[PDB]
């Protein structure tokens, strides 16, 4: 948190009005109070992604929404050139307020468990249509271009007046009289040229598509009926629809799915076109601004729109087939999309451990309230968070999609699910058996079997778990409330299985699959990596070297690896204002700290990168790079201007190990090490590196009381991939000095048993709450806007780790 | 910093709009954003 | 020294004088941000009587700035508030306190 | 369907006539369920009613059906049964004596009709008894 000075400051309180203008150009963000200017300004902050406003809040509060338009009036006028709010709610979509990131919501019958939700991107509003320039059209394609351009005017002008458009000498939107309603040569030459360069498009865009046109029968295309066009329909002009009429033309579900390809690429063509020239998307059509309701992506297209434009391409397809020249849908080429990680994609909600149970025959429910992939089953206690439910051991579990058992992989099982259906699920654990039920009716394997497990180790017990994928919801039923059970007398009861919370006072405590990825020390067995620690002999450091166990060999692992050490190095809270032996007291003087990162040869140094981290670093980035590392820029200044202050935060710092490769060892596997030592002076806040002793360009500033852990990133590209060298340098101190209060004064460098390497995983278990803030969001009405409240208090016992500031 | 610490907290919770803005080369969408949120009530120690 | 800023506005007239007992709502934290006392945990108001060396010398100074129904954050330097020794087992030596105040009534 | 599966366990020509049929004409018994005592469609349909019977005793009967099933396999007839649950109908099981009762007696005067029956105690000498009976046979027939 940051002072920002503004008229009378105060903390937020009724009757106040906060202002927000988000200018993507710098970019920046800035706020206004009641009409004053807030002098602060955030700005230089990353862009890869959508922004949304936002607000958070804790219990008491109520606040209203003003996006303008219908959607509340604002009290201050935009600044020139922002656009309401309002206008960027999408075509299929309806203004609303919502949480975000929900994991559970409230349900008819009780708590939905929610999956993770699908989001879109900042490159999903740019039009990519397939290259149609280098396309020649054949000569033959080349003759009823001409025709196409015209006569798709024909068949427009036909639905226009079917429209009600009759030819305006000017155009006038009560009118519904179009200027540019005539004939082709009539409309004028710019206008009818975009329409000829799109009949010929159309041709180019299916040699593109790679369906191949050509002509059965030249005589069958010569025959052409146009339909006649009635008086009514002719324009003010006088001009007359005549569309070519071609009757027996027919589709194929191949041609079809062709003729909505074809929609989309012209569509998208259009858009880039007016992109180009300068237009954007906006709610509400402003034609002087140049801004449209429909242009964006095709993809995003509400569906009326989408049903116009397939039904003009469909009718142009037609045409062309009718002539004789044969369609023939491209052959289709497998495409995976693989938008996620599957291991850490699908969202798993399983009982507490304590709940986990070793005997007897109990029973639970779980509703499917969407129909996609979800699973559900018994799991063991020492389910991980990172791999697909069934996919190993620790789970046994039925997935309805499509319908299948899974445990150490998948069986065909059951039949698929649909909406609103109850899969109970029963264990045995005296016949050590597991039975899944759909409706009331017992699932049976292909073989007959109405047991979907059985000769089950009991082990330390199982737990009631579900997993849900990407937009997908759910509702789990322990039965508490036997009463609330929908299936259980018609199957279960009778056979003598109890609902698995049936005596509890309480209801059952769960834990869900968070997706936020957290730093953990490597794990003692773990199947690919290896961390030795090595001592300190007479010439050498104390040092902590990582290994690819598994490295050349098949099944090996190579993905971007992220470690850092677990004990962070924190800056003074307040600054300094403004042989080869140590010398005693610079050395007891001193408060700058060395550490150092030796790159093995055949480590490629363009795959490191070595530096630090704040506490708060969480990205698991398969395609990591600089570029990436989260930044800001907050910019204090004074009531006119005049710059005060201009602070930049980041979490990363960092140096890229191809920064110290020779341009002519470039391109050449070294067989050199490469030592990369970080400096921090923790009473001055600033951060130096050299790479083989020379230093190099890159500095950053910190402020005070900042904690920083070092860290490396690294793919590794050998067998030996990086040592952390945790020694020291002339009249410089080691990291243990920094690290350790007893030793602060001790040059001798260290490597205490609790400094150790940890690395980040992509997925924990986190506890869900019992409760959660109950939160109302409403439409107040059109002046008003969107209301929030929130009036119940809610509060947890926190427990704070201090090192990690978590 | 050495001992484990605990406090009493608040739940915090966050609330949008259904509105998304960003940027790329060769977007469809505008650049510049102007929203506004006025404060009806709020009690500031509802709880401790 | 202590200094002042302003959080909720007050009254603006109504200030402490001395002789006069103040009613106060606190939170006390560390430089660092490290909580270490409220009165609001214990759901009791603290009441102390201005100018009796009951309190620290930069509450002394910084609530006598303030005006009743004002709430206020008060940067402390050590030297005013507990200097070299500090309190033992709470606050460490030469920690610099911030405080949020809130000044609800005079009496 | 019980009294027919009392009789094709009490009996062994029932058995050996059954599995004959079935191995000469190839019935699939899985077939009609989608050779061997499992397959017995005899078995089946009993197991696949069941339910319908043990729906018929309350949960407090529970205990006397344990007797009766004891006492059967004392190898007594039904008239004795019948009799010592007349007489002994004292030893039902009790709601306070165990929570699980609680929810089952729950359900079970929740699902109309069965609340108002239960009040005979003819009634219960004879639903435990055939019950007792059909689910010692299965006990037998599933045992080695
Ligand atoms: N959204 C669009 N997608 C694809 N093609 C389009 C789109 N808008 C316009 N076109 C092309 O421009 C031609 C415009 O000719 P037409 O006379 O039917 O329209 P208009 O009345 O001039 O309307 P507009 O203002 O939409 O251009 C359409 O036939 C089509 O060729």
């Amino acid at each position: 948190a940051r002072p920002v000075t503004s008229p009378g400051q105060h903390l937020l309180a009724p009757e106040d009005v906060v202002s927000c203008c988000l200018d993507l150009s710098v970019p920046s963000i800035s706020f206004r109070i009641n009409g004053c200017p807030v002098q602060g300004v955030f700005e230089s902050f990353n862009l890869d992604g959508l922004f949304f406003p936002v607000v958070s809040f804790s219990a008491g509060i109520k606040v209203r929404f003003l996006l303008g338009g219908r959607h509340g009036e604002f009290k201050f006028l935009p600044p020139p050139g922002y656009a309401p709010c309002h206008e960027a709610v999408l075509p299929r979509e309806r203004l609303h307020l919502q949480p975000i990131k929900e994991y559970r919501r409230e349900g008819p019958r009780g708590p939905h468990l929610v999956g993770p939700s699908r989001c879109l991107s900042h490159l999903d509003f740019v039009p990519c249509p397939v290259d149609t320039i280098q396309i020649v059209l054949p000569p033959h394609l080349e003759r009823i271009r001409e025709k196409l351009a015209e006569n798709i005017h024909e068949l427009w002008a036909l639905t226009r007046i079917e429209q009600g458009w009759t030819y305006g000498p000017v155009r006038d939107d009560n009118k519904r009289l179009h200027p540019c309603l005539v004939n082709f040569h009539s409309l004028p030459e710019p206008e009818r040229n975009y329409n000829l360069q799109m009949s010929g498009e159309t041709l180019k865009t299916l040699l593109a598509l790679g369906c191949h046109v050509g002509m059965a029968d030249e005589k069958a295309e010569d025959n052409l009926k146009k339909t006649k066009l009635p008086k009514t329909y002719m324009m003010s002009n006088g001009y007359k629809p005549a569309p070519l009429d071609l009757s027996h033309v027919r589709l194929t579900p191949a041609q079809t799915t062709l003729v909505d390809r074809l929609a989309e690429n012209g569509h998208n063509v259009w858009a880039r076109d007016r992109v180009a020239q300068g237009w954007s998307y906006s709610a509400v059509q402003d034609i002087p601004a140049r801004r449209n309701p429909r242009l964006v992506p095709y993809r995003l297209l509400d569906e009326a729109t989408k049903r116009s434009n397939r039904d003009s391409l469909c009718q142009a397809v037609r045409t062309l087939l009718g002539y004789g020249y044969n369609i023939e849908p491209p052959d289709q080429e497998p495409s995976q999309v693989d938008s996620q990680s599957r291991g850490d994609r699908a969202r798993i909600f399983r009982a507490e451990k304590s709940y986990a149970v070793q005997s007897g025959r109990w029973y639970f429910e779980f509703e499917a309230v969407t129909t996609g992939e979800m699973r559900v089953g018994w799991a063991r206690p020492e389910l991980r968070p990172d791999v697909e439910l069934g996919a190993d051991d620790l789970a046994y579990v039925f997935n309805g999609h499509r319908g299948q058992r899974w445990h150490l992989g998948s069986e065909p099982f059951g039949r698929p699910w649909q909406s609103g259906d109850v899969v109970g699920c029963m264990i045995d654990l005296t016949e050590n058996t597991i039975i899944f039920t759909l409706n009331g009716e017992v699932l049976m394997s292909d073989s007959g079997s109405e047991t979907a497990f059985r000769d089950i180790e009991i082990g330390d017990g199982f737990l009631p778990v579900c997993s849900l994928g990407p937009g997908q919801v759910g509702h789990l039923n322990l039965g508490q409330d036997v009463s609330s059970l929908r299936f259980f007398a018609i199957c279960g009861l009778q056979e003598g299985f109890e609902p698995f919370a049936i005596n509890m006072q309480r209801p059952v405590t769960t834990w869900f699959s968070k997706s936020l990825p957290q730093f953990e020390p490597v794990p003692l067995e773990h199947p690919h990596y290896e961390v030795a620690r090595m001592d300190g002999t007479v010439d050498t450091p104390p040092c902590l070297r990582l290994t690819h166990r598994t490295w050349g060999s098949q099944n090996s692992l190579v993905e971007m690896l992220f470690l850092r050490l677990s004990l962070p190095v924190q800056f003074h809270q307040h600054f300094r204002c403004t042989d080869n032996r140590d010398d005693p007291e610079i050395i007891l003087n001193t408060t700058t700290y060395y550490y150092s990162v030796r790159v093995f040869a055949g480590q490629e140094p363009s795959c490191v990168w070595v530096g630090w981290v704040t506490p708060d670093y969480h990205q698991h980035d398969m395609s990591f790079d600089l570029s990436k590392v989260r930044a800001v820029t907050v910019t204090m200044g004074d009531e006119q201007g005049n710059v005060h202050s201009s602070l930049k935060c980041s979490n990363c710092y960092m140096v890229w190990g191809g920064d110290f490769v020779s341009p002519g060892q470039q391109g050449r596997i070294s067989h050199t090490d490469l030592v990369i030592g970080c400096l921090v002076d923790l009473a001055t806040g600033l951060m130096t590196f050299t790479a083989n002793g020379k230093e190099s360009n890159t500095f950053f500033q910190v402020e005070p009381n900042t904690k920083l852990f070092p860290a490396v990133f690294v793919l590794p590209t050998h067998q030996n991939v990086v040592q952390f060298e945790l020694g020291k340098q002339k009249n410089i101190m080691p990291l243990s000095a920094a690290m350790f209060l007893s030793e602060r004064k001790n040059p001798a460098p260290q490597c205490p048993p609790r400094l150790e390497v940890q690395m980040l995983m992509p997925v924990s278990w986190s506890r869900m709450p019992n409760h959660f803030l109950q939160v109302d969001t409403r439409r107040a009405g059109e002046r008003l806007g969107w209301a929030v409240q929130c009036q119940e208090p809610l509060m947890m016992m926190a427990l704070h780790i201090p090192e990690e500031n978590r | 910093e050495l001992l484990l610490q605990t406090n009493l907290i608040n739940y915090v919770t966050s609330i949008r709009p259904n509105i998304f803005v960003g940027r790329a080369e060769g977007s469809t969408q505008y650049g510049k954003w102007y929203f506004e949120v006025m404060v009806d009530e709020v009690a500031p120690f509802l709880t401790a | 020294g202590v200094q002042v800023e302003t959080i909720s506005p007050g009254d603006g007239r109504t200030f402490p004088k001395r002789g006069q007992t103040c009613v106060v709502h606190y939170t006390g934290m560390l430089e660092d941000g490290k909580k270490f006392d409220s009165s609001r945990d214990r759901n009791k108001p603290f009441k102390f009587t201005l100018g009796k060396q009951e309190v620290i010398r930069g509450w002394e100074e910084g609530v006598a700035q303030m005006s009743v129904g004002q709430r206020a954050k008060l940067i402390i330097s050590s030297d005013y508030a507990y200097g070299a020794t500090g309190h033992p087992g709470i606050i460490p030596p030469h920690a610099t306190l911030v405080f949020d105040v809130e000044l609800l009534k005079l009496e | 369907v019980g009294e027919i599966f009392i009789y094709w366990s009490k009996s062994h020509n029932f058995k050996r006539e059954e599995q004959n049929f079935v191995v000469q004409n190839e019935i699939n018994n899985m077939s009609f369920l989608t050779y061997s005592v499992q397959t017995s469609l005899i078995v089946a349909t009993l197991k696949k009613m069941l339910p319908i019977g043990l729906n018929m005793c309350a949960p407090t009967d529970q205990d006397l059906i344990v007797l009766a099933k004891a006492r059967y396999a004392l190898k007594d007839t039904d008239e004795e049964v019948r009799e010592f649950l007349q007489n002994n109908l004292n030893l039902q099981g009790k709601v306070e004596g165990s929570p699980s009762l609680r929810w089952q007696m729950a359900l079970y005067r929740g699902v109309p009709g069965r609340e108002e029956d239960a009040d005979d105690p003819e009634k219960i000498v004879r639903r435990v008894q055939e019950v007792s009976a059909v689910l010692y046979h299965l006990d037998q027939t599933e045992h080695p």
